[PDB]
């Protein structure tokens, strides 16, 4: 497997920072294989796609809601059959009113949990929209969800593998113009 | 990414839980199932897409289950390694080799003997370890019987003068091990460890063990010159030989162009008989070996 | 101290000899590699060796190098599974597979 | 104190290169690239 030089990964100024415009901890968190790092992505098609993608996701999110009325009007019948069978019953409050109280407890749970995985579609949309080269992405459990949802448009990699293929298909000369470019106009720290 | 990379693995391996009895069988079955499906897709029958679509669903479950299965393992192999730390190899190294030992231990396990899968990938594990340990722990590698070998002496030694209270003697160690005392010294001495060219030796830090030890095979320009000197007295002495007499030493002794011909060789410039290269020779050496020709080569010798 | 690397010298020149014959012999890689070996006139030819440019494995400029089977490959997990199980017990546990999947 | 790194660095690439064809999950796979990349850093300069 590839390995990186350690003259131009560590001494400061870390070259390969400077170069590919990457903060240090990022870079040893990168090649050390604590961090994905997205080496490519299709913008166009992805921007053309969009549409379709929406649509994909709004389903879901209306399929989601139908499963979740679903769940109420269930409980909602399970509480009713429950009333049912301990109506005549006479015994304490707290007797009769635990499996109610229990029942209130799991309908609370359950839709705390599908707050928390429609809260995470989005999330998961959000990153995706973003999504940009030479973006770390740590939480593993993420980037495989990213990947098997949207596994096409786009590439990722860890360790000095990544930075191979990001220094293969790297322009200097646009990079280079771009520096001077803000060198004449900004001004301030940036400049420096 | 830390300095302690010891630390990140063993967090990292905890995060998939433990196993059961049942839930092992079942994983077992999955992949026995799995390996079948596969073979039968190796198998040319066209069957149907729906059935070649489900056996290559079982086939990746039971590839899932393999995974898992290791991953849930890791743990075992973790603990067994971490008492064979030292003599050499780092825990990194060790914990590797044993998950090599650990992958074959899961090829090759079965559930129909009703014994939890501990023991098998505990005795397949201490195996690789031990051997990976013989293979890669000393700069001059020792087959795996001879590092055996040292390793019962060094532990009879040390039972030995713990129990007696003195230094065992060759003899002792010798009638108790039911071998000679050479053996006993020969696997003694194969067992050190090289001493390092860079420690240090001068009091204020500025030499070095290997700063003292001298080149014993480099030219010394006085031997040389010495060895010259005699190639050329040499030539001499043999110039006032008639010409017969030196063009047969030097073809005979290669001093000309080193390669020393045959007899037969020897005659045939000549168109002497081989009997007459042997005569010719031997007054050659005759006349050299006297006391009026040794003087000038008799230093040299 | 004392010290010797296990290494031997001759008091020896190369002015003034005359060398041995040796013969060129041409050997090509599968990428295009071609090199020469000197190899004594007194000497049997291999039919393969290594190669100086990429150290793959190369053959003669004639062919004349036919395959034997080595016999380690055998190493994996279904012929054990041939060794430790019969057929029927991968047919019936293959049938419960198939019958627990489809439920 | 040359020919310990550099069979330290062997040894490492040897067994990725029996783990990458055997077949083994990602963990084992990056660990042992992590301990060759650590290896060849420590053969380049150690300490740093």
């Amino acid at each position: 497997a590839p390995v990186t030089h350690i003259w131009y990964f560590k001494g400061v100024p870390s070259r390969l920072g400077y170069l590919l415009d990457l903060a240090p901890k990022d870079l040893e968190k990168v090649i050390y294989f604590a961090a994905y790092m997205i080496t490519y992505v299709d913008d166009e098609r992805r921007t053309r796609d969009l549409p379709s993608l929406e649509a994909h996701v709004s389903v879901e999110r209306q399929q989601i809601e139908n499963r979740r009325d679903s769940d109420l009007e269930a409980r909602a019948k399970k509480l009713e059959n429950d009333l049912g069978e301990l109506e005549a019953e006479g015994a304490k409050a707290d007797v009769r009113r635990k499996v109610r109280e229990g029942a209130e407890r799991e309908m609370k749970q359950l839709r705390d949990r599908a707050q928390r995985e429609i809260d995470r579609l989005d999330e998961v949309w959000s990153r995706f929209k973003n999504l940009k080269v030479q973006d770390l992405e740590g939480d593993e459990l993420l980037y495989r969800e990213l990947r098997d949802r949207f596994g096409t448009y786009f590439d990722g990699s860890m360790g000095a593998a990544a930075l191979q293929k990001r220094l293969e298909s790297f322009d200097l000369e646009e990079e280079a113009e771009r520096l001077r470019e803000i060198i004449r106009t900004g001004k301030g720290q940036k400049k420096t | 990414a830390t300095a302690d990379p010891v630390k990140d693995y063993l967090k990292q391996i905890g995060k998939v839980p433990l196993l059961n009895a049942e839930q092992e069988v079942e994983l077992a079955k999955r992949i026995e199932a799995g390996l079948f499906a596969e073979d039968k897709l190796a198998n040319s029958d066209k069957l149907a897409p729906k059935l070649k679509r489900e056996l290559e669903i079982i086939a990746e479950d039971g590839r899932r289950a393999k995974n898992h299965l290791l991953e849930a393992n890791l743990r075992l192999v973790v603990s067994l390694a971490k008492r064979y730390t030292g003599r050499g190899m780092l825990f990194l190294d060790l914990i590797q080799e044993g998950n090599l030992g650990l992958i074959r231990a899961v090829e090759k396990f079965d559930y129909t003997k009703g014994y939890k899968f501990s023991t098998y990938a505990t005795w397949w594990i201490r195996q690789a370890i031990t051997r990976a340990m013989a293979d890669q722990a000393r700069t001059i590698r020792i087959p795996v019987h001879m590092v055996e070998v040292i390793n019962k002496l060094a532990r009879v030694q040390r039972q030995m003068l713990q129990d007696l209270g003195r230094e065992p003697t060759p003899e002792e160690l010798a009638k108790e091990l039911d071998m000679t005392p050479e053996k006993v010294i020969e696997v003694q001495k194969y067992g050190r460890e090289p001493i390092s060219l860079h420690t240090p030796l001068g009091e204020d830090g500025d030499s070095e063990f290997g700063d003292l030890i001298e080149d014993s095979e480099a030219v010394v320009p006085a031997d040389a010159v010495s060895f010259t000197l005699l190639q050329e007295q040499l030539h001499s002495v043999l110039d006032t030989l008639s010409e017969r007499e030196a063009g047969v030493v030097s073809m005979r002794f290669g001093l000309t162009d080193g390669q020393p011909k045959t007899l037969d060789e020897i005659g045939k410039v000549y168109g002497v008989t081989r009997e007459r290269i042997r005569q010719i020779e031997s007054k050659t050496m005759s006349k050299l070996r006297h006391p009026s020709r040794s003087q000038v080569l008799r230093d040299y010798l | 101290l004392r010290g010797t690397r296990l290494v031997v010298t001759s008091y020896e020149t190369d002015r003034g000899i005359d060398l041995a014959p040796r013969q060129a012999v041409e050997y090509a890689c599968e990428k295009g590699h071609r090199f020469e070996m000197p190899f004594s006139v007194e000497a049997e030819i291999p039919p393969e060796w290594e190669c100086k440019v990429c150290g793959i494995q190369a053959l003669l400029v004639d062919g004349d190098g036919p395959e034997e089977k080595k016999g380690k490959p055998a190493r994996t997990h279904w012929d054990m599974l041939m060794e430790r199980r019969t057929r029927e017990e991968l047919e019936e546990v293959l049938a419960e597979r198939l019958a627990v999947l489809r439920s | 104190d040359l020919n310990d790194l550099y069979r330290r660095v062997i040894n490492r690439n040897n067994r990725l290169k029996r783990l990458l064809d055997l077949g083994a999950p990602e963990i084992i796979v990056n660990n042992e690239k992590r301990m060759l990349q650590e290896a060849v850093d420590a053969l380049f300069d150690n300490g740093r």
